[PDB]
């Protein structure tokens, strides 16, 4: 009965919490992923830009090191809706289980 | 490791004792034996499958003998002493002489006849009932609670047994066969009196579910029994993976949310408010319930369920899709959650099918009610037994003294040597007429005897000595009734009983 | 006697610190699976000869051109390595995070499950 | 039942089944058989056949075109 109510209303605001700040680091990452174009981008042709991840960076041609680095805007900008999304389904949650710990306290 | 001539002793010799001390015991008029635990526990009982036991038992077919007494105790639990009386006179009589006349087998036959020739004497001494008439019934419940002695409050339970359990019939093979006994459902209640007690529609729900939150009274939402399944599937139709972690929280439960409602919108499909949850239920299955306001009853029996098959005469639906009143919840029907007492009480009144009802009990309290209980227990099955057989028969002697003397006729006219069966089976009846004879305390001799000529010109149709009115006596007028086939129930065992027994000479370890 | 209550709640409330921080960096470790995963398939679409600006040493960012692409390495049992095909190598980057996963995994059951238990013997306390 | 003189051999194999109640074909000569020791029955399928609501009824038919 309640105690399975009272076990959703814990377990969804603990977990509507990080979404929250999760979409915001994403609006975050979507900016230098973008703007880490614009930066190489700032040169017209540059072939000795190196785009590489980590330590290693390989010699490539800028264009295709965009075509990443718009998709890594996108990318670093696609979760925030499931991180959204995430967020805004928790806080539905936690007032369900509370109602029926409060209906069948009633009931 | 036993043998032969002494399992046959061992046979005629413990059956003896097995059949006898309890008929001091048996009569209303009754003398009970007491009975001392090795400690000193000592007990007084009429009730032989209760000597049975507290007895040191030995003897394997004295085991045997506790055998057909349960299995007889199974069917009625009256006449457990009666059924092992005319074993113990059958295994005594012929056994012995006709195994020194060197047979089981002689025996065993003419029992075959010994059976039927009562079986037809049955059907003749034996009268047809209304259980159309439950007075006609009553009398009866009247005659069956009285030997035991208890009156008070089974003459109201005598008419309760009637109402339900010709309601609590309904059984068909198509040759309608009605056992029906679970659809009869009884209630422990504190207070009322012993004196107020019913009959409700379908199957009233107390034992398991006083569960609160079942709304109280369903004017007519459904009760909903679920052999769905309908436990949410974590994925589409599928459980997923566990929960861990946060991720798994929010796609996971969401799809839990689909398979309660789409199966529980086939429950709203036919419209409850009562969802009795069994198979399938779920932590989100109530709750969402909870949430579509449906009252979600779990952490339930299926015996309940079973019970509550029998509350709407329904059947529990393992189908995911379409759920129906017919389905579950048949017919209008009733949910109500009452108090009877203070404990709350789930009645699903109105099967489907009439003849729907189920004994309320008060007592002044559970136990002065379960006073009621027991006693109507017997009196509920009277009922089925009469509604069973819609025949009955004046009992004592006239039960007794009627077909040896066929059986004698039979003998004499059979003249093999299955004559000398029948004739070891003719006074067999008059044991218990003999305990009769001691249940007024008579000369016995003379009352048989007596009671011998009163079968040779009025054939004994009616006519017992009823010990109880002291002389040999109609039982029609006198009012000793019982319906046939628990005569035949009682006198069937026995014969098979001495039969079983007068197959063994080994017992073998 | 009021001492020892005192003694369990911030006891437990390092196993948290521990854990999270254990999950941390096994959260942490596996990352770098999936970058010497991921990086094998750059040097496989530019090609065996684009410049590679690898470190060199501390600040130390050192030249070179690519090379066998399909010459990559994972690193195994104690001291050794196992260069691997552009194919074997993303396979064990990923089974190594795997054996990290639920080694990370198991850390916040074991994370969570210290702090109630301090918050328990926290409740005591103001008991 | 029906007489204890009607005892038959009869052509074949009479079912101890549950006939079919939809108005079943009551004679399908030459049957083709599926002995079916499997049972039909149903699941539920979140979405069945199509997407498109154009109705109310239409909401409904997904689930139901499975």
């Amino acid at each position: 009965a309640f105690t399975e109510l009272q076990a959703k209303v814990i377990d969804t605001q603990q977990k509507v919490k990080l979404a929250d700040i999760q979409i915001e680091q994403l609006n975050r990452t979507k900016k230098h992923a973008h703007l880490t174009d614009t930066e190489i981008m700032t040169l017209v042709d540059e072939t000795n830009m190196y785009e590489g991840v980590g330590r290693m960076f390989i010699l490539q041609s800028k264009e295709a090191i965009h075509s990443q680095l718009l998709e890594k805007q996108k990318i670093a900008e696609e979760k925030i809706k499931e991180l959204e999304q995430k967020k805004s389904y928790l806080e539905r949650s936690v007032k369900e289980a509370e109602d029926n710990i409060r209906e069948m306290l009633m009931a | 490791r036993e043998s032969g001539r002494k399992v046959q002793s061992g046979n005629i010799n413990a059956a003896k004792t097995i059949a006898d001390i309890i008929r001091t015991c048996l009569g209303p008029k009754s003398m009970m034996k007491m009975l001392l635990d090795p400690m000193g526990g000592i007990v007084m009982t009429n009730d032989g499958n209760a000597i049975l036991r507290e007895i040191q038992v030995q003897h394997p077919a004295a085991k045997s003998m506790i055998e057909i007494s349960r299995t007889q105790d199974e069917e009625v639990g009256d006449g457990t002493t009666s059924v092992i009386i005319l074993a113990g006179e059958m295994l005594s009589v012929a056994e012995h002489f006709l195994e020194q006349q060197m047979h089981p087998t002689v025996v065993i036959s003419a029992y075959r006849k010994a059976l039927d020739d009562m079986i037809s004497t049955l059907k003749k001494i034996s009268i047809p009932v209304d259980i159309s008439d439950s007075d006609m019934m009553l009398n009866i419940i009247n005659s069956s609670i009285t030997t035991k002695a208890i009156s008070r409050w089974s003459s109201l339970a005598c008419n309760i047994a009637l109402d339900a359990v010709k309601m609590v019939q309904f059984e068909e093979n198509g040759r309608k066969e009605i056992d029906i006994k679970k659809y009869a459902r009884v209630e422990k209640i504190p207070g009322g009196i012993i004196e107020d007690s019913c009959v409700l529609r379908g199957v009233m729900i107390n034992k398991d579910v006083t569960h609160p939150r079942m709304r109280r009274y369903i004017k007519n939402p459904r009760i909903v029994l679920l052999d769905s399944s309908l436990e949410y599937k974590k994925g589409e139709s599928q459980t997923d993976i566990e929960i861990t972690r946060e991720e798994d929280f929010t796609r996971i439960l969401q799809m839990e949310e689909e398979y309660i409602q789409q199966l529980c919108e086939d429950i709203i499909q036919l419209k409850p408010d009562v969802v009795i949850t069994e198979k399938g239920i779920s932590d989100l299955a109530q709750h969402y319930l909870m949430r579509a306001n449906i009252t979600a009853i779990r952490r339930v029996r299926k015996t309940d369920n079973n019970r509550i098959a029998r509350a709407c005469g329904a059947r529990i639906v393992s189908r995911p899709e379409e759920l129906r009143e017919d389905d579950v919840g048949t017919g209008a029907g009733l949910l109500e959650i009452k108090k009877i007492g203070d404990e709350y009480f789930t009645f699903i009144t109105d099967c489907k099918d009439p003849k729907a009802c189920t004994i309320l009990l008060r007592g002044a309290s559970k136990e002065i009610l379960s006073e009621v209980e027991r006693n109507l227990q017997d009196a509920m099955q009277v009922c089925r037994n009469v509604l069973l057989d819609p025949q009955l028969v004046p009992g004592g002697g006239a039960s007794e003294m009627a077909v040896a003397h066929a059986l004698t006729e039979k003998s004499k006219a059979m003249t093999g040597v299955e004559q000398w069966p029948y004739r070891a089976v003719a006074q067999a009846l008059e044991v218990i007429p003999r305990t009769l004879i001691q249940n007024c305390g008579a000369s016995t001799i003379r009352l048989l005897t007596s009671l011998r000529a009163k079968h040779t010109q009025e054939n004994c149709e009616t006519w017992g000595v009823n010990g109880e009115t002291g002389t040999l006596v109609d039982m029609k007028e006198l009012g000793i009734w019982e319906p046939l086939a628990v005569k035949l129930q009682t006198y069937k065992t026995a014969v098979e009983t001495a039969v079983l027994l007068l197959r063994i000479d080994d017992i073998v370890s | 006697n009021l001492p020892q209550l005192e003694m369990l709640k911030n006891q437990l409330d390092q196993e948290v610190e521990f854990l999270s921080t254990s999950i941390a960096q096994l959260k942490v470790v596996q990352t770098k699976y999936v970058e010497a995963k991921d990086c094998l398939n750059v040097l496989n679409k530019s090609n065996e000869g684009k410049e590679l600006l690898v470190p060199l040493t501390s600040s130390m960012y050192v030249p070179g051109k690519l090379h066998d692409v399909e010459h990559v390495l994972i690193d195994v049992g104690t001291g050794y390595y196992v260069e691997k095909t552009a194919e074997d190598a993303k396979d064990f980057f990923k089974r190594k995070i795997d054996f990290l996963t639920k080694q990370m995994e198991k850390i916040q059951p074991a994370l969570q499950e210290k702090h109630a238990m301090k918050q328990a013997v926290m409740e005591m306390m103001s008991q | 039942g029906r007489s204890q003189m009607e005892s038959m051999l009869i052509s074949g194999y009479a079912l101890n089944c549950v006939v079919g109640s939809q108005g079943m074909p009551k004679r399908i000569v030459n049957a083709k058989i599926a002995c079916l020791d499997f049972s039909l029955q149903k699941t539920k399928m979140k979405l069945g056949v199509q997407v498109v609501i154009t109705d109310p009824e239409k909401l409904d038919q997904i689930r139901q075109r499975e």
